[PDB]
């Protein structure tokens, strides 16, 4: 019987110790005798060693959690895609986590119980990434969600942190209840919830004149919740003011991991299952729509957290147009762009992070940073040209593809449109550059210098940016091996 | 079945004419205190907790040790949360 | 309760006990094992002391650095001594030790 | 002609969810009653589903559907308490800063 | 069906007279602990006082207030009182002696009881009236914190029988009343009992003097009388489910036929007559919490001991095989 | 030295105190006596 | 001004460190998790100089 | 026909909700719902489900509605607009999903046509299940804590994060 746990050692261990540091940080953090310490940080540092060690208890053991897949069958399934989507998981919450102390000690947010959230927010996209029915897909979702919702309003007398929280509340419990309206029209449709007996009943017919109404109305309801999950145009309003309203830290956890999750939940539902050329043509037209908003409302913004955001939504759109084109490239290409965007991201938020101490807040706050701290202007210029694609940075590999599909899968609009999005992008991250290095302001604001853990992360994703390219073959390998164990 | 509702609703009815005749017949001669949303929160909980233990509850003969176990495992989790409650003082009035 | 270990993906090594009892995966503990247990204990605890010295609780940190630690150490020493005895993992030990006793 | 009655009952109380939406522009905690009633609509189709396909996964994931609908209601609301407590009004005009 | 209605009114019309006498019960026992004579004028030894004190509220000029909750401030009462009616529907007074033999009267109990805080609230809130509104959230507060513990009480019970079932329930007593190994519990339930019904020690609505307005102090005539009503009529219920769960319903005290030759209703009256003594001698006793201590008490106290009676029983059953 | 720390939070808090030992006892029997009893019938 | 200058140059080691620890702990707050904690932190005397070098 | 009257019912409680100008009028009515809910549940055979919705929407989440609608005080100039100029949106929004999600059902699942013969004598019995029948109870709880107890304790952990999060966002301790 105990030997039937070890397909989920790595979710009771991190669901443990997150027990753990809840009683740590509530016993210690009343206590008079040594005078309420913050316990922010400490239960930070426990935190990312506890997730580094669900990291190891979870990749040491491959084979493992694979055992007793019948008796956990209508639990969950566990397989190398998820296995590798896990991993991913914990790694950008462990860089994400490692990014918070200068933001606890310095402000001074003290709250232990936003490390609480975030770990067990973790748990639940874990759960998200090996669900395999459309309750637990459902239940994982919610629970990541009401994290989500709850430290998104964490600076509860801020109020750009009330109304980031209201309105992500909102518009979040809207968009699950048309995903669980989806939910429901499917099961009354097929008598299935199970993702394996969905895959039976609608492989095959598509549809065939003589096509359920039900199960296509459920289809689009869940496709509506999963676009509001990625952000992806028309239900993508709520991401850019719950990002800018959110404590830096919340902005720059939302930005990278429910992506993971919920593109691992998108790919097991959709290319797993089958309505088939419809669902395609929603990402498609979502995609386009994505890449022509963002490139233009980014082009719009002279705040930074805001640029970021319709920048992650103009990328999602390019990331879809690998989903739309269903073939194993393409999930390939779908797969290493998340992969490069998580980095990319994670490096603009480490800076991010670094200069909040001073109050970034603008972009032309910016000013004269070639001379106030020449490398890490330098360093931001890189993840810039990133971000535009310019060659031979890592960030070109999703411009690459995104044209290899447009004339693979046969499509010269998305083409033109992707060359002319492209530019606007360009434009407009190379301002940035022009704002550090060209510019000479009247007024320039010298920003303090970062700490250990934003400089080394930064150092690291910075040599991965430049020098990617060089030798790109283990993620090739690695993202090809998931695409393909989708389906086999 | 379903049978034993029908004289719920018929009492229902009648006690409500009786409600009436009673209530009918003599006209013939700015301070929001958190404390009370945090106890109803904790209402939620334990309602919900209570509700969950009503099908535990009639079927412990059949689910025998690991429905035990799982309903235990639950109630851990709940009581952690209860736990952080009364020691961050939502359980005190004063 | 109906239960099936039966794995997905099949082991590529001897199977020396398809479903080993708790009591004997923790008696086939090994000295690597042993050793993983201990190393990620006192990782654990260092962390702990180091992280509670500002908030000048480096004594409960400690134990609560430790507990954590115990808890993955045990686990991780488990996963492994387990995956062994069923075949998952490198098992000469347990094979010679079978093809004995 | 049953379950086309279920199901319709269901689908009124779906759409006065959506109308709630659409007509409480200035009012947002009736914004939230109106999400709450979108998913007792569908809380409804599940149990329904369930009794006409002879199954019980529509009642499991309804009691959990429950569990959510109270934890979402319970931290919709001390969202509320708390945008309230910094505006001292709930007036939409007070939460419309973060824009562009 | 047409018979129905019938079996309806021969419920609720002696429930109400029962009701009427209770509180002259009340007063007669808390006058003889303060050695005095309780009514004993308005007929002979005071019987005709209930009927004297109902005609002079129906004779009484109702006052509504001008609020503008006029609709629900008339409302409110009939809400508390209508609840209090309902519960009767699944009691069981003998073997087959039940109106409706719900399956789920157990969770159908728990329901009412649940939705008895609404016409305490919405008599706070319609009555144009700060203190009242106060007094109101106390008192709904006290009692949904109070409900989680019967709540906890109730499933240990449906542990012990396996059935929602009422009269399942008693039978289930059969071999042993469960207030004999379950006493702990059964003091518990009757103290939660008392904090749910507002019955002293824990009657704020009746803490005027100690300048805490109740819920109903807007109300006069047929309101208030129903406010009244729906309170001593739900004092006997919670009498009548002590008797259910823990002292066997209608059983006898011992299987012999020397008991078995008086009806079970007489048992069930007679166990139901002994917690309605202890209400009043508890209310004649002792003086009352604090709002602050007696929330401390349900939440701190009766919560956790309600869980840990539970976990105790389901534990000793499962291990040894006795369950139902 | 706690064997009088816990003599105080008894002292302190008997009703956390009870409330611990009863449901403690409730979890021990099922995770103790009942394997033993399980074993004692297997022979 | 003599007064504080003449206090701060004549500490002690084991004093200077303590300031030191007392002057690291109060040069930040979080008074929104302090008010959640109902604590409020005040500043040592040993960090308060006296009014009549104060602005004011 | 009692179909009908419950869903009238619901759709005046449901509208009430949603356009009654007082938010402690539209708590009320939303509990009104909730009760016309719980009487289908009943004539669906779910007594448990019918049960549970009073316990839980109307004892426990409408409860927390009113509290926190009634303390606010809200007055109605705050929340207050003319719906009229609505009309068109709401016919065109309505009407199309009118004309999709009423009828959804009707393809796949063909209601039969009463008619003038009784089909009641066609109706087969097998006493078989009928020798030892489960209740709606029963049948839940012979699931809920054994094949799907995972789903069981991530609802556990939403309700551990909507405690955490009450504590985190409200508390002021005095
Ligand atoms: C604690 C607090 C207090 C508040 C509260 O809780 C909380 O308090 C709680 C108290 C609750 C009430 C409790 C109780 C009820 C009664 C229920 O109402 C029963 C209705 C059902 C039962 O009705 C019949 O059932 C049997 C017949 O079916 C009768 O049996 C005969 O027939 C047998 C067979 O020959 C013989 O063998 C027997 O010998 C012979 O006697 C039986 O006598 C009779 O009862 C369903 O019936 C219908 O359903 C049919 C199907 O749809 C419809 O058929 C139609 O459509 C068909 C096509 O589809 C066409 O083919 C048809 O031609 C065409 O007619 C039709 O409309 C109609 O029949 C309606 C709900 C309500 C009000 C609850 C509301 C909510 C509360 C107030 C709660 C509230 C919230
Ligand atoms: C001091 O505390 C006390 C109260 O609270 C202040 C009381 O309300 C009361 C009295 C309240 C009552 C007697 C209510 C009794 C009501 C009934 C028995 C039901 C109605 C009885 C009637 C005589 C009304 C008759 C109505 C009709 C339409 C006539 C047709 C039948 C007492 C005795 C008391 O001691
Ligand atoms: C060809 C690529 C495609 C096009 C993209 C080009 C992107 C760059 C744009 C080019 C235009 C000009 C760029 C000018 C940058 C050169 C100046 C520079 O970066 O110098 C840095 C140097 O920045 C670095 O530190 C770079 C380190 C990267 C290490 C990469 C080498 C890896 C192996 C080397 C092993 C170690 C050294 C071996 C020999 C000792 C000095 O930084 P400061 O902020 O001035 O001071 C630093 C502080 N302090 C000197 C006190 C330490
Ligand atoms: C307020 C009380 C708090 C109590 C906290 C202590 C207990 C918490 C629960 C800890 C898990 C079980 C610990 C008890 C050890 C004894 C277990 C045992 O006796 O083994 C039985 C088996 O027990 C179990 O396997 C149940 C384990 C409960 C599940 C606990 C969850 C652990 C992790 C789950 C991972 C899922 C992800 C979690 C989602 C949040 C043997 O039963 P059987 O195989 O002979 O037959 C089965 C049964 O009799 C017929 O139905
Ligand atoms: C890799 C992670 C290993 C474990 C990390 C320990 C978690 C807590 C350490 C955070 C660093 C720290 O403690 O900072 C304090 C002090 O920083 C340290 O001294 C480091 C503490 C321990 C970290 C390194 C020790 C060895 C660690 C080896 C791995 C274990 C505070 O600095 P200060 O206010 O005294 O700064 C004044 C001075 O001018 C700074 O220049
Ligand atoms: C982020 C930056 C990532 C770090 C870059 C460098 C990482 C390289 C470190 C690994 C080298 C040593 C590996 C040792 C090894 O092979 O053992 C395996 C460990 O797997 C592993 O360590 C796998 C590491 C996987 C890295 C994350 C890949 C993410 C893919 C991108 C998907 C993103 C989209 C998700 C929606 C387990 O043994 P095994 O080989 O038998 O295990 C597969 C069974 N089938
Ligand atoms: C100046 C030149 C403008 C030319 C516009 C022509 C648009 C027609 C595009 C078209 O042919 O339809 C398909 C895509 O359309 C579409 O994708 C729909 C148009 C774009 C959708 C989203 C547009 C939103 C723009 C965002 C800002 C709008 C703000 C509005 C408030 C492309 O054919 P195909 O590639 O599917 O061939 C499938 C073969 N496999
Ligand atoms: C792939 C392209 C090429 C990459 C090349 C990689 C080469 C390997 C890296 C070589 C590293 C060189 C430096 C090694 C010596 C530094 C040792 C750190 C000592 C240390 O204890 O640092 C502590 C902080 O932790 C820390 O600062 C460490 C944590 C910093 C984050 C590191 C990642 C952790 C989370 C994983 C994220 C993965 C993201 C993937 C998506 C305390 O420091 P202190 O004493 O100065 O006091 C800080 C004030 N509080
Ligand atoms: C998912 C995982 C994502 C990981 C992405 C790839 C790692 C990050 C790449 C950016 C930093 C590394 C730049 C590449 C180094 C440039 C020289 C490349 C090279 O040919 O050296 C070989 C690779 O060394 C190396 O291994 C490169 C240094 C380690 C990085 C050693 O040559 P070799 O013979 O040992 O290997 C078999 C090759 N023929
Ligand atoms: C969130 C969930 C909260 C509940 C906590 C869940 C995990 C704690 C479980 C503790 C009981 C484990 C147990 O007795 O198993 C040994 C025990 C052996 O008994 P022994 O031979 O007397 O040692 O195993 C069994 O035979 C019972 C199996 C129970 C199912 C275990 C489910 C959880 C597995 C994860 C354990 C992680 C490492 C800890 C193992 C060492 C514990 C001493
Ligand atoms: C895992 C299954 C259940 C999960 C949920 C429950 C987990 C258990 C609760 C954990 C909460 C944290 C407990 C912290 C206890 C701290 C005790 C304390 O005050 O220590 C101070 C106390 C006295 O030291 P002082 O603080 O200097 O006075 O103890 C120590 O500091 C001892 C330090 C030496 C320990 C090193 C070895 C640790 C190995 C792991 C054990
Ligand atoms: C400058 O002049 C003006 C306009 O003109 C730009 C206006 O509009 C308006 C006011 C009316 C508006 C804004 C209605 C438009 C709203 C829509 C379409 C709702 C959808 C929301 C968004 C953000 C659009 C995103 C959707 C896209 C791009 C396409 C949908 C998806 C796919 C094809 C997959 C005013 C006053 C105005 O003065």
């Amino acid at each position: 019987m105990f030997n039937l746990f070890l397909a989920v050692f790595p979710e009771i261990f991190i669901i443990n110790a997150t027990f753990i540091l809840l009683i740590h940080g509530v016993v210690f953090s009343t206590s008079k005798k040594y005078d309420y310490p913050p316990l922010a940080s400490n239960v930070g540092w426990l935190g990312l060693l506890s997730v580094l060690i669900t990291l190891l208890l979870l990749a040491a053991g491959a084979p493992l959690l694979t055992i007793a897949h019948l008796f956990w069958n209508n639990l969950f399934r566990r397989d190398n895609f998820t296995y590798f989507c896990q991993i991913f998981l914990l790694l950008s919450t462990a860089g994400t986590i490692s990014m918070c102390f200068d933001f606890f000690d310095q402000e001074r947010f003290d709250a232990f119980e936003f490390i609480v959230l975030i770990l067990l927010s973790t748990c639940g996209m874990l759960f998200m990434i090996s669900a395999y029915d459309l309750i637990a897909m459902y239940l994982a979702i919610e629970l990541q969600s009401l994290c989500f919702y709850v430290i998104a309003a964490s600076k509860r007398k801020s109020e750009f942190s009330t109304e980031a929280g209201l309105k992500y509340l909102i518009l979040g419990a809207f968009s699950s209840g048309i995903l669980l309206f989806g939910c429901s029209m499917i099961y009354g449709s097929t008598g299935a919830t199970h993702f394996d007996q969905l895959a039976k009943i609608l492989t095959g017919y598509e549809i065939t004149g003589a096509r359920s109404s039900g199960i296509f109305m459920g289809i689009l309801f869940i496709a509506v919740g999963f676009l509001f999950k990625i952000t992806a145009v028309p239900f993508h309003m709520w991401a850019p003011d719950i990002y800018e309203g959110s404590p830096t830290p919340v902005t720059a956890f939302l930005s990278i991991a429910p992506k993971i999750s919920i593109f691992a939940n998108i790919l097991r539902v959709f290319i797993y299952g089958s309505y088939g050329a419809t669902l395609q043509q929603i990402f498609f037209f979502c995609s386009i729509a994505s890449m022509i908003l963002g490139a233009l409302a980014a082009m719009a913004q002279t705040k930074v957290k805001r640029l970021l955001a319709y920048s992650s939504i103009g990328h999602v759109g390019y990331i879809c147009i690998g989903f739309s084109c269903g073939t194993i490239e393409g999930i390939q290409s779908l797969l290493i762009g998340i992969f490069i965007y998580a980095l990319m991201t994670m490096d603009a938020f480490a800076i991010v992070l670094a200069l909040r101490q001073t109050r970034v807040k603008y972009i032309a706050d910016l000013g004269a940073l070639a001379k106030t701290n020449p490398i890490l202007a330098i360093t931001f210029s890189i993840t810039m040209f990133s971000y535009a694609g310019i060659p031979p940075l890592a960030g070109f590999c999703s411009k690459f593809y995104l044209f290899f599909a447009a004339l693979g899968c046969g499509a010269y609009f998305l083409a033109l449109v992707g060359v002319v999005t492209s530019v606007i992008g360009c434009f407009y991250y190379i301002r940035l550059v022009k704002r550090m290095f060209f510019d000479t302001p009247r007024t320039w604001i010298l920003y303090e210098p970062m700490d250990r853990n934003k400089s080394l992360l930064l150092a690291m994703t910075s040599f991965f940016i430049t020098l990617f390219l060089l030798y790109p073959s283990p993620l090739f390998s690695v993202t090809h091996q998931m695409a393909l164990s989708l389906y086999l | 079945m379903m049978l034993e509702f029908a004289p719920i609703f018929i009492y229902l009815v009648i006690s409500l004419l009786v409600s009436l005749i009673l209530l009918g017949v003599p006209f013939l001669f700015s301070r929001f205190d958190i404390r009370f949303y945090l106890v109803s929160i904790l209402f939620l909980i334990f309602d919900l907790e209570v509700t969950f233990f009503f099908p535990w509850a009639v079927s412990l003969n059949k689910i025998d040790l690991f429905g035990f176990w799982s309903m235990m495992a639950f109630l851990f989790i709940l009581t952690i949360g209860f736990l952080y409650e009364w020691k961050r003082g939502a359980l005190d009035w004063e | 309760m109906n239960t099936d270990i039966t794995a997905l993906e099949k082991a590529q090594y001897p199977v020396v006990d398809r479903n080993p009892a708790f009591t004997k995966v923790v008696g086939n503990f090994s000295t690597l094992d042993y050793l993983r247990f201990s190393t990620i204990t006192g990782i654990s605890v260092t962390v702990g002391y180091l992280s509670g010295i500002k908030p000048g609780i480096k004594g409960p940190s400690m134990v609560t650095g430790g507990l954590i630690g115990l808890m993955g150490g045990f686990m991780y020493a488990y996963q492994n001594s387990a995956g062994r005895l069923m075949g998952f993992f490198p098992n000469d030990g347990e094979v010679a030790s079978y093809q004995k006793r | 002609m049953d379950l086309i009655k279920y199901f319709t009952f269901s689908m009124i109380i779906f759409i006065l969810g959506i109308w709630g939406i659409l007509l409480n522009r200035r009012n947002i905690l009736i914004m939230l009653m109106s999400i709450e009633l979108m998913l007792l609509a569908v809380n409804l189709n599940f149990l329904v589903f369930s009794v006409s396909l002879d199954d019980m996964m529509g009642q499991v994931f309804a009691l959990l559907v429950l569990t959510v609908a109270a934890a979402e209601s319970a931290i919709g609301l001390a969202i509320f308490v708390i945008t309230f407590r910094v505006r001292g009004t709930i007036a939409v005009e007070f939460i419309n800063s973060i824009q562009g | 069906y047409i018979a129905v209605p019938a079996e309806i009114l021969g419920i609720i019309l002696p429930l109400l007279l029962g009701v009427a006498f209770l509180v002259l019960a009340e007063r007669k026992v808390m006058a003889f602990v303060q050695r005095r004579k309780g009514p004993d004028v308005v007929g002979s030894f005071g019987l005709l006082q209930p009927l004297a004190d109902g005609l002079k509220l129906i004779l009484k000029e109702p006052i509504s207030p001008s609020s503008a909750n006029f609709f629900l401030f008339r409302m409110a009462p009939v809400a508390t009182f209508m609840l209090s009616l309902v519960a009767w529907a699944v009691v069981p007074f003998d073997y087959g002696m039940v109106l409706s033999d719900l399956n789920i009267g157990l969770l159908y109990l728990f329901a009412i009881s649940s939705l008895g805080v609404y016409g305490i609230i919405i008599a706070g809130r319609s009555s144009n009236s700060k203190y009242a509104f106060l007094g109101a959230l106390r008192s709904a507060a006290q009692m949904v914190s109070y409900e989680v513990s019967i709540g906890l009480i109730l499933i240990t019970v449906l542990i012990c029988v396996g059935s929602c079932n009422l009269s399942e329930i008693v039978m289930a007593q059969k071999q042993i009343w469960f207030g004999i190994p379950l006493f702990p519990v059964l003091v518990m339930f009757f103290i939660s009992c008392l904090a749910e019904t507002n019955r002293a020690p824990f009657d704020l609505p009746e803490a005027e003097a100690e300048l805490v307005a109740g819920y109903n102090v807007e109300y006069s005539s047929m309101g208030f009388a129903l406010f009244f009503l729906g309170e001593y009529a739900n004092m006997i219920l919670m009498s009548g489910l002590c008797t259910l769960f823990f002292l066997g319903g209608w059983l006898p005290i011992l299987d012999l036929p020397i008991f078995k030759k008086i009806p079970g209703s007489i048992w069930f009256s007679i166990k139901v007559l002994f917690f309605l003594f202890l209400y009043i001698w508890v209310r004649a006793a002792f003086p009352r919490y604090r709002y602050d201590q007696l929330m401390g008490l349900g939440w701190k106290v009766f919560l956790p001991l309600s869980l840990a009676w539970v976990v105790s029983v389901s534990g000793l059953l499962v291990t040894f095989q006795w369950l139902p | 030295p706690v064997m009088e720390k816990l003599r105080m939070f008894v002292a302190q808090e008997p009703v956390v105190a009870a409330s611990c030992l009863i449901g403690g006892v409730g979890l021990f029997l099922p995770a103790v006596v009942r394997p033993i009893l399980d074993s004692l019938e297997a022979s | 001004l003599a007064q504080i200058h003449a206090s701060e140059n004549s500490k002690s080691f084991e004093q200077i460190e303590v300031e030191r620890a007392l002057r690291k702990k109060y040069a930040r707050k979080d008074e929104d998790y302090d008010s959640m904690l109902g604590i409020t932190r005040e500043t040592p005397p040993e960090l308060i100089l006296p009014d009549n070098v104060l602005p004011g | 026909m009692i179909l009908s009257v419950l869903s009238s019912l619901a759709l005046v409680s449901g509208l009430m909700v949603v356009r009654a100008k007082n938010p402690v009028h539209s708590v009320l009515f939303f509990i009104l719902v909730f009760c016309d809910t719980s009487g289908l549940l009943l004539l669906l055979g779910l007594d448990f489900f019918a049960m549970i919705f009073l316990v839980v929407y109307i004892g426990a989440i409408a409860v927390l509605f009113l509290f926190v609608v009634m303390m606010f005080h809200i007055q109605i100039a705050e929340i207050h607009e003319e719906v009229l100029r609505y009309l068109p949106v709401s016919g065109i929004i309505g009407l199309i999903f009118w004309w999709e999600m009423f009828f959804i059902l009707d393809n796949e699942s063909i209601p039969l046509l009463p008619t003038q013969r009784n089909t009641t004598s066609l109706r087969y019995t097998v006493y078989a299940g009928k020798v030892r029948s489960w209740t709606n109870l029963e049948t839940l709880g012979n699931l809920l804590y054994t094949y799907y107890f995972v789903w069981f304790l991530v609802s556990s952990l939403i309700l551990l994060v909507a405690m955490i999060g009450a504590i985190v966002l409200t508390m002021h301790r005095t």
